[PDB]
C-alpha cells in the first residue's frame, strides 16, 4: 500500500526533471525550461496532496544531499513524524546510468552534479510549506541556509531563474508571519530581510535576468508602500533597470499598480491616471487574476475623483465586483452635488470597510474635491454668475468663504475663469474656438509616435521564433 | 552650559530654566557616550537590553534636545533627532512605559512639513505610527495640526485658517511655525488676483483679507512688490522673462522653428 | 566613360530632368505649383479615403471571398507617398523663411 | 454611463411640473 | 571574468536586431526574381 | 547613524564627534543610499581640505553611494582615495565591478599615452586610480594560481613587467608548463 505510494509519484517527479535536465546541458536551451517551470507549480501542488507526504522523502534518498538530510527531518518533526521504512538508502533508482546520475562517479567527488540538484531541491521544499502553511520556526530555519548558499554558487543564465522565484517565497512566507502575531523578533528579521534584496539585485544586474529582476522589483516596491519612504521609492525607480521584453503580462502589471500608488501622492494625478489603465490591460481577465483586478479597480475610482473628474456609473454596474465597490458609489454622488452633510456620513459608516486595503485615508482629500466638482458644475452652466448665487446653491457659509474656492481652481488652469469683483460677477474666460491655434497641434503630433511605437516591438518580433522553422527538417 | 557632573542630567536641568543657546553646547559630549554603547538606535541582535541602562533615557535624552533646537530654528540638528526618533516608538513592540509619553515632540515635525505646504511627505511619514486616523486624527493631544485636518471632515477651510487667531496652543511652543503658516496661507489667498486678475481695489481689499486698517493693505503690498496707484493696485508682472537661459522651451523663438521641423522628421525617419 | 562624360550625363539624363535650376527644383514644384497640383487639398485628401475605401471595404476576413489579398497593401504605399509628399511640403512651408522673428 | 442610471435626478416628477402651468395665467 | 560574459551579452542583444535583417532579405528575393 | 544628517552637522564644531557619526556611516551604506545622495557635495569638499583627517573613512562612505547610484566611473575614483580601506580580497560584487571598470578605463589610455612615453606603466604618467587596481588584480590572480586572467588582461592594458616578473615565479621546469605558458602569448 505505502510502498506502491511513494514509487508512482517519484516516477513523475523524475520524468519531469529528466525533461529540464538534458535541455540546460546543451548549449543554452533555458528559454523552455521557462515554460515547463510555469506548469511545474501547479502540478506540484495538486500532487502534494495525494499520496501524502511521502513523495518527497524518495526524492532526497534516490539523488545526493548537499544539505537535504537534516532538513527533510526538520521538517517531518514539526508534523510529528510517522517512521514507515525511514532509514536512508531504502529506495534507489539510480542503478548506475547516466541520465540517472551514476553512483560511482558520484560518490567519488571527480563530477560534480549538485549544481543543478541542489538548487532544484530548495524549490521543492518551498512548495510544501506554502501548501501545508507551516510557520514559526520552520519559516526563519529555511531563510538562514537558502540565502548564503545562493551567494557561494555562481549563477548562469539558466541558474538565475530557479532563485528568481524562491525571493517571493522569502518575502511571502516573512509577511504572513508578521499579521498573524505582532514581536520584537519581527521586526529585527524584517531589516536583515531589506538588506539581502539589494544585495542579491546588483547580481541580476550583471546578469541581465529578465525574470529575476522582474520578480525582485515587485518585491521591493510593496515594501517601500508598507513603509512609507518617499525618498526610498522615488530614487528606485529612477534607474529603470526593469525590462519590458521578455517578463510577463502578470509581472508587468503588478508594476503599474505601484506607480498608481507612488504617483498618487505626489500630487501629479497626470501620470498616475495611465498607470491605472495599463495595470488592467496588461492583467489576465481569469479568476487567479481577480484579486489583483479587485484591488486595482478600487484605485483607479480614487484617482478620478482626486483628478475633478467623476467616473462612470457603468463601472459600479455591468460589473460582477459592485458587491464590494457599493462605498465608492455613495462617494461618487456626494462628490457631483457637493453636499456637505453627505460626504460625512458616507465615510462614517464604511470607515471599517475602508481601512483594509488602506483607501479611507485618501478619502479625506477627497472632501477638498466636492466642492471643487460642483464648482466646476455651476461654472460650465453659468457663464456670469453673481458671487451670492453660489452660497444659495450648496448652502456654503459666506460670500468671502466662496470666493477663495474659486482661487485655488484657477491657479492650476482647472476652471479658467476670472473674478470681477467691481462688477459682482464670475465670468468665464473660454470663448473655445481653440480649433485655429496651434495648442491642439501639439497633442496631434504625439499620436503619430504612438502608432510608429508599434513598430520595432513588432517587425521585429515576427523573425524571432522563425529560426526553429530554417534549422528544424522539414518533409 | 554645564551643571552637575552627569552630562546627561545637565541636559534636563538646563532646558527648563531657559538659555536654549548655551545648552546645546553639551550636546557633542553627551553623543560621545551614547555612540559608544550605540544607545541612539537599536541593535541588530538582543543585547539583553530594553529599559534598562539609558537606553529609556535616550528617548528623552533626544526629547528635549529636539524641543531646544526647534526654537532656535536648527534645521540640520533637528533632522539628526529624527533620524534617531525614527526608530523610537517603533521597536520595542507597541508599549514601553507610558507608550507615547509626551506628545509635544512628534507634532513639531509634522507641523514643518505643512509649513511648506507639502502635502506629500505630510500623510505618507505617518505609515511608521501608520494611523492616519487614529494617531493623528483621532487623537486629543498635540491637536494644533490635528485640528487643521479635523476641519477638513466636515470641509470647512475657514475655521482651520482663522485656527491660528483662536487656537490655544499656538503661544509658546507652536509659536515659531504660527506666524508662518498665517504668511502662507494669506499669500496663497491673496495669490489669486496676483496672475490672473488685474487691477486690485483699495477699501474693497481690507474687508477681503480682514485687515483692520486701511494703511494695512499697502503694507501687504510692500513684501509682495505690487505697483499702487490711486485707489487701485495693478499688477504688471504678467510677462516672465530672465531666469537664467530656456533653450527649447516654453514658446522659444528661433528655436521653436526647429522643434516644428524635428516633429516632422521624426515620422520620416521612422518610415524610411 | 571619362571624368566629364559622367558628370554631364547626370546632369542631362538620369532619370528626368529637373536641373537647370537647383535650387528651384523642390522650391518651385513643390510650392508655386500647388495651384496646378495640390489646389483645393481638403478634396486631395478625399482621393486618399476613395482609394482605402475601395479596399478596405472589400475583403475584411483575410480569405479568398471578394477575391483580394494585398487590398490592404495597395492603398499603403500609395497613400504613404501623398503623406510623404504634405510632410516635405509642411517643412517647406517653413521653409519659405519669411523673414518674421518678432 | 455616467450621471445617467441608478443617481437619475429625483426632482421634476409632479409637484415641481403641475406649478409650472399656474404661471401662465400670472402673468 | 564577469567582464568576458557582460561582452556576451552584445550577441545575444544583436541577434534580435540580425533576426528583422532576415524578414527583408526574402522581401529583397522576390523582387530580384521579379525583375 | 543615517548619513544625510550627519553629513549636513559638519559644519559645527567638535570635529571628534564627527568621527563617530563617520563610524555609524559605514553600516548603512549598503542599506539606504537616497537620502545621503543631496549630501554627496559635502563629502568630496573635504577631501581637499588638509585639516581633515578623515578623508581614510570618508572615501569608503562615498565609494559605495556612487556605485549604487548607477555611476561605475565614480567608484574607481572614491574607493581608491584613501588607498587604505580598498580590500581587494574580499569576495563581492561591489569590488569585482570595479575591478572590471578600472581595467576598463585602463586599457583606452594604455593606447593613448603609448605616444608620450613607452615606460607609462613604470612610472606616474598614467593617473596612479587606474593603475592601484590593475596592479593589485593580477597579483591576486597570480596568488590563485590563474594565468587565464593574468595574462590576457596584461596584454590588453599594454604592460610588459607582468609578462616579465609574474613567469619568473611561476617556473615549473616536470618540463611542460612553460611551454604552454608562452604560447598564450
Amino acid at each position: 500500500l505505502h510502498h506502491s505510494e511513494k514509487k508512482y509519484a517519484e516516477e513523475d517527479q523524475v520524468q519531469e526533471l529528466l525533461k529540464v535536465l538534458n535541455e540546460i546541458s546543451k548549449t543554452t536551451l533555458t528559454l523552455d525550461p521557462r515554460y515547463i517551470w510555469r506548469s511545474l507549480k501547479d502540478l506540484s501542488s495538486l500532487r502534494n496532496q495525494e499520496l501524502l507526504n511521502a513523495e518527497t522523502l524518495c526524492f532526497t534518498v534516490n539523488v545526493l544531499y548537499p544539505d537535504s538530510s537534516s532538513f527533510k527531518k526538520n521538517l517531518l518533526k514539526f508534523i510529528t513524524s510517522n517512521h514507515k521504512s525511514s532509514v536512508p538508502g531504502s529506495a534507489e533508482l539510480r542503478n548506475s546510468y547516466p541520465a540517472s546520475f551514476y553512483s560511482v562517479n558520484t560518490e567519488k567527488k571527480t563530477i560534480e552534479v549538485t549544481a543543478e540538484i541542489n538548487c532544484f531541491m530548495h524549490l521543492l521544499v518551498q512548495l510544501f510549506l506554502w501548501d501545508s502553511k507551516e510557520l514559526e520556526q520552520l519559516v526563519e530555519f529555511n531563510r538562514k541556509v537558502v540565502i548564503p548558499n545562493l551567494l557561494c554558487y555562481y549563477n548562469l543564465r539558466s541558474l538565475n531563474l530557479i532563485n528568481a522565484k524562491l525571493w517571493f517565497y522569502i518575502y511571502l512566507s516573512h509577511e504572513t508571519l508578521a499579521r498573524s502575531s505582532e514581536e520584537i523578533n519581527s521586526d529585527n528579521q524584517n531589516i536583515i530581510l531589506r538588506s539581502t534584496m539589494m544585495k542579491f539585485l546588483k547580481i541580476a544586474s550583471l546578469k541581465h535576468d529578465n525574470e529575476t529582476k522582474a520578480m525582485l522589483i515587485n518585491l521591493i516596491l510593496r515594501d517601500f508602500l508598507n513603509n512609507g519612504e518617499v525618498d526610498s521609492a522615488s530614487d528606485f525607480i529612477s534607474k529603470l533597470e526593469y525590462p519590458h521584453t521578455d517578463v510577463s503580462s502578470s509581472l508587468e502589471a503588478r508594476y503599474f499598480f505601484y506607480l498608481s500608488k507612488i504617483n498618487a501622492i505626489q500630487l501629479d494625478y497626470s501620470t498616475a491616471n495611465e498607470y491605472i489603465i495599463a495595470a488592467i490591460r496588461k492583467a489576465p481577465h481569469n479568476s487567479k487574476s481577480l484579486g489583483f483586478l479587485q484591488q486595482s479597480n478600487k484605485l483607479h475610482c480614487c484617482i478620478q475623483l482626486l483628478m475633478g473628474d467623476i467616473p462612470e456609473l457603468s463601472f459600479f454596474h455591468q460589473s460582477n465586483m459592485q458587491k464590494s465597490l457599493l462605498p465608492y458609489y455613495h462617494l461618487t454622488k456626494a462628490v457631483k452635488l457637493g453636499d456637505l452633510k453627505k460626504f460625512t456620513s458616507t465615510i462614517t459608516k464604511y470607515k471599517q470597510l475602508l481601512l483594509k486595503d488602506d483607501t479611507y485615508q485618501l478619502c479625506v482629500r477627497l472632501r477638498s474635491n466636492v466642492i471643487k466638482t460642483g464648482i466646476r458644475i455651476i461654472s460650465l452652466t453659468y457663464k456670469k454668475i453673481s458671487l451670492r448665487d453660489i452660497c444659495l446653491k450648496l448652502n456654503l457659509d459666506s460670500e468671502q468663504t466662496v470666493e477663495y474656492m474659486v482661487s485655488r481652481a484657477i491657479r492650476d488652469g482647472v476652471i479658467e475663469a476670472k473674478i470681477n469683483h467691481e462688477d459682482g460677477f464670475i465670468e468665464t474666460t473660454e470663448l473655445l474656438n481653440i480649433y485655429d491655434s496651434e495648442d491642439p497641434q501639439q497633442v496631434f503630433d504625439e499620436r503619430i509616435k504612438f502608432a510608429n511605437q508599434l513598430h520595432d516591438e513588432y517587425l521585429v518580433s515576427m523573425r524571432y521564433p522563425e529560426d526553429k522553422k530554417t534549422q528544424q527538417n522539414e518533409k | 552650559m554645564p551643571s552637575l557632573a552627569e552630562l546627561t542630567k545637565s541636559l534636563s536641568i538646563a532646558f527648563e530654566n531657559g538659555d536654549y543657546a548655551a545648552c546645546e553646547k553639551l550636546l557633542p559630549p553627551i553623543k560621545i557616550e551614547l555612540i559608544k554603547n550605540n544607545l541612539l538606535i537599536p541593535d541588530l541582535s538582543i543585547q539583553n537590553d530594553i529599559y534598562l541602562n539609558d537606553l529609556m533615557i535616550t528617548k528623552r535624552i533626544l526629547e528635549v534636545g529636539a524641543l531646544a533646537s526647534i526654537q532656535t530654528f536648527n534645521f540640520d540638528s533637528f533632522e539628526n533627532y529624527f533620524n534617531q526618533l525614527k526608530p523610537y516608538y517603533f521597536s520595542n513592540n507597541h508599549k514601553l512605559s507610558e507608550s507615547d509619553k509626551k506628545s509635544k515632540l512628534i507634532s513639531l515635525y509634522l507641523l514643518n512639513l505643512l509649513s511648506q505646504n507639502n502635502t506629500t511627505k505630510f500623510h505618507s511619514e505617518l505609515q511608521y505610527l501608520d494611523k492616519h486616523i487614529k494617531n493623528l486624527e483621532d487623537d486629543s493631544l498635540l491637536s494644533y495640526p490635528i485640528k487643521l485636518d479635523r476641519w477638513l471632515m466636515e470641509g470647512s477651510y475657514q475655521k482651520a485658517w482663522d485656527l491660528l487667531q483662536s487656537g490655544s496652543q499656538n503661544i509658546s511652543e507652536f509659536d515659531s511655525f504660527t506666524d508662518i503658516l498665517k504668511s502662507a496661507i494669506r499669500d496663497e489667498i491673496a495669490k489669486n488676483t496676483e496672475l490672473s486678475y488685474d487691477f486690485l481695489p483699495l477699501s474693497n481689499i481690507k474687508a477681503l483679507l480682514f485687515f483692520n486698517n486701511e494703511k494695512e493693505t499697502e503694507k501687504f503690498a510692500l513684501e509682495r512688490n505690487w505697483p499702487i496707484v490711486n485707489s487701485k493696485v495693478y499688477f504688471n508682472n504678467q510677462s516672465k522673462e530672465k531666469a537664467d537661459y530656456e533653450d527649447e522651451m516654453m514658446h522659444e523663438e528661433d528655436q521653436k522653428t526647429n522643434i516644428i521641423e524635428k516633429a516632422m522628421d521624426y515620422a520620416i525617419s521612422i518610415e524610411n | 566613360k571619362t571624368a566629364k562624360e559622367t558628370k554631364m550625363l547626370m546632369n542631362l539624363h538620369k532619370e528626368q530632368w529637373q536641373s537647370g535650376l537647383k535650387m528651384y527644383d523642390y522650391e518651385e514644384k513643390e510650392e508655386s505649383n500647388l495651384a496646378a497640383t495640390k489646389s483645393m487639398v481638403k478634396i486631395a485628401e478625399q482621393y486618399s479615403k476613395r482609394i482605402e475605401e475601395e479596399k478596405e471595404l472589400t475583403e475584411e476576413e483575410l480569405k479568398t471571398r471578394y477575391v483580394g489579398r494585398q487590398d490592404p497593401k495597395k492603398h499603403l504605399s500609395e497613400t504613404a507617398d501623398e503623406t510623404l509628399e504634405n510632410n516635405i511640403v509642411s517643412v517647406l512651408t517653413a521653409g519659405v523663411n519669411s523673414v518674421a522673428i518678432k | 454611463e455616467n450621471w445617467d442610471d441608478v443617481e437619475v435626478d429625483d426632482d421634476f416628477t409632479n409637484e415641481l411640473k403641475a406649478e409650472l402651468d399656474r404661471y401662465k395665467r400670472e402673468n | 571574468e564577469q567582464k568576458i560574459q557582460e561582452t556576451e551579452l552584445k550577441i545575444r542583444s544583436k541577434t534580435e536586431n540580425v533576426r528583422r535583417l532576415e524578414a527583408q532579405r526574402n522581401a529583397l528575393n522576390d523582387k530580384v526574381r521579379f525583375i | 547613524t543615517t548619513a544625510a544628517p550627519l553629513l549636513a552637522l559638519l559644519r559645527e564644531n567638535q570635529d571628534s564627534v564627527k568621527t563617530y557619526a563617520l563610524e555609524s556611516i559605514n553600516n548603512v551604506v549598503d542599506q539606504l543610499w537616497s537620502e545621503i545622495s543631496n549630501e554627496l557635495p559635502d563629502i568630496e569638499a573635504l577631501y581637499d581640505d588638509d585639516t581633515f583627517s578623515d578623508r581614510e573613512m570618508a572615501a569608503l562612505i562615498a565609494s559605495k553611494v556612487y556605485y549604487n547610484l548607477g555611476e561605475y566611473e565614480s567608484a574607481v575614483k572614491y574607493a581608491l582615495a584613501a588607498k587604505d580601506r580598498f580590500d581587494i580580497d574580499e569576495k563581492s560584487q561591489f569590488v569585482e565591478t570595479i575591478v572590471s571598470k578600472s581595467i576598463e578605463m585602463y586599457v583606452q589610455e594604455a593606447s593613448k599615452q603609448y605616444t608620450k612615453d613607452e615606460q607609462f606603466y613604470t612610472k606616474d604618467i598614467i593617473d596612479p586610480k587606474l593603475t592601484s587596481i590593475f596592479e593589485r588584480m593580477i597579483e591576486k590572480c597570480l596568488k590563485a594560481s590563474e594565468l587565464k586572467l593574468a595574462l590576457g588582461i596584461a596584454l590588453e592594458g599594454y604592460r610588459l613587467d607582468i609578462i616579465e616578473s609574474a613567469l619568473k615565479s611561476k617556473l615549473d621546469q616536470s618540463t611542460s608548463e612553460n611551454v604552454k605558458i608562452i604560447n598564450y602569448l
